[PDB]
């Protein structure tokens, strides 16, 4: 039968401009609602959150991935590997009730590209089309990443979304937003300095700091560094692989190159699964609230 | 001032929570990512001793005075294109008094 085939299909008469208003409002509220986890802001769970919903994708089947928006059901909703994303959902129900044409899956992968455009990352085209599917398509819990593992978990889990070892290393600088809270996950702090705005510090951090595996009050284990930073095996994992090692090295040294390896990985996360047809629209670049003199 | 003036406790905590990450107020107090900030106000950008700043914060050579000062967080990178300090930077006028405020009397 092969798999199932997922057309992406505009949202009745929708443009450009409809969705560069979408992301003007979710721009301005993460200016608005700073305050969230002690002022990061809701920028790095909202891109944990685009990541989570894509992640689910299975190439062999074409299940799970962004198309669908099935985040919103509870079964996958409350995946345990989701802990913490419902402070991003909430983030972006208001949003939604404004704008109630566009669909769950738009909304939450558009999120994650606002939140990297207006923490100062590169640009990242994007689509439109993602379709609503009912509550059967919910993926079963269990397709997202373990943190206590190594490299060769790594580039296995990897395959199953298409991705090669630069891909995973780029996807992985995300690490650089954000910080791991103990009761979402059993780890605790920030991977760097500047959790709020994107950089390579992640890469410069994983090499240049002095790492010692610890255990936390979880009680797991985790690499932290004097300075106060933590790695996570999976990050830690991706110095220990001679192959891994090298792109690290290379966008440690070189962030355009990080910044336009990442861009094309975090689109096409965001867009597996799911078939354009000839005749849909090239993909958005939007312009921040910086460009529009905000 | 053109600046106004706010609170200091607030101050206080958006400084521990946006800037001591990479910046120390004490004196004597250590450089990190960021210079130490003591005796920043009345001081010439780039002037903190054995800490290496971009040339750009070099040569722009301003005085901190409350008022440069909030231009400067409100934006660094378009304050001091090339700067290195990653911040994106307060939005929001009383969190710059507030901090301003409680930098001031930090860095004495
Ligand atoms: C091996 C694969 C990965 C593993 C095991 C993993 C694990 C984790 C864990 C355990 C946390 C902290 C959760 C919490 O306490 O809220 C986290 C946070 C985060 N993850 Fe990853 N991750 C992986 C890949 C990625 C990728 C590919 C991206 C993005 C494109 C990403 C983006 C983020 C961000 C932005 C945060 C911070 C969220 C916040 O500040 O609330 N992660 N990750
Ligand atoms: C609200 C928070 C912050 C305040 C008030 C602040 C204050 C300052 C000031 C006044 C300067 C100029 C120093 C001088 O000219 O001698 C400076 C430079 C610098 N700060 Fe910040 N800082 C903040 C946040 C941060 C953060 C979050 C980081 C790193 C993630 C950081 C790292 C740096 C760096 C690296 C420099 C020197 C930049 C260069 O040489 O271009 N600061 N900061």
């Amino acid at each position: 039968t092969t798999p199932l085939v997922h057309v992406a299909s505009v949202e009745k008469g929708r443009s450009y401009e409809d969705f560069q208003k979408v992301y003007n409002a979710i721009a301005l509220k993460l200016r608005e609602d700073d305050e969230y986890d002690n002022y990061i802001g809701y920028g790095p769970v909202l891109v944990r959150l685009a990541w989570h919903i894509s992640g689910t994708w299975d190439k062999h089947d074409n299940t799970g991935g962004s198309y669908g928006g099935t985040y919103r059901f509870k079964k996958e909703f409350n995946d345990p590997s989701n802990a913490g994303l419902q402070n991003g959902f909430k983030f972006l129900e208001p949003i939604h009730k404004e704008f109630p044409w566009i669909s769950s899956g738009d909304l939450f992968s558009l999120g994650g590209v606002t939140a990297v455009q207006e923490m100062q990352g590169p640009k990242i085209p994007w689509r439109c089309g993602r379709v609503d599917t009912p509550e059967d398509t919910t993926p079963d819990n269990g397709r997202l990443p373990d943190a206590d593992k190594d490299a060769g978990y790594v580039r296995t889990f990897f395959q199953r979304l298409n991705m090669n070892d630069r891909e995973v290393v780029a996807l992985m600088g995300a690490h650089a937003l954000g910080k791991t809270h103990l009761k979402n996950s059993g780890y605790e702090g920030p991977w760097g300095a500047a959790n709020n705005v994107f950089t390579n510090e992640f890469y410069l951090n994983l090499l240049n700091e002095d790492w010692k595996l610890e255990k936390n009050d979880a009680n797991n284990e985790q690499w932290d560094s004097k300075s106060g930073y933590m790695m996570l095996p999976t990050d830690y994992s991706l110095i220990q692989d001679p192959k891994y090692l090298s792109i690290v090295k290379e966008y440690a040294n070189d962030q355009d190159k990080f910044f336009k390896d990442f861009s094309k990985a975090f689109e096409k996360l965001l867009e597996n699964g799911i078939t354009f047809p000839k005749d849909a629209p090239s993909p958005f670049i939007f312009k921040t609230l910086e460009e529009q003199g905000l | 001032t053109e600046f106004k003036a706010g609170s200091a406790k607030k101050g206080a905590t958006l400084f521990k929570t946006r800037c001591l990450q990479c910046h120390t107020v004490e004196k004597g107090g250590p450089h990190k990512v960021g210079p130490n900030l003591h005796g920043i106000f009345g001081r010439h950008s780039g002037q903190a001793e054995g800490y290496s700043y971009t040339d750009a914060n070099i040569k722009k050579n301003v005085l901190w005075d409350e008022n440069n000062m909030s231009e400067y967080l409100t934006n660094p990178k378009k304050y001091i294109p090339g700067t290195k300090m990653a911040f994106g930077g307060l939005k929001k006028e009383k969190d710059r008094n507030d901090l301003i405020t409680y930098l001031k009397k930090a860095c004495e």
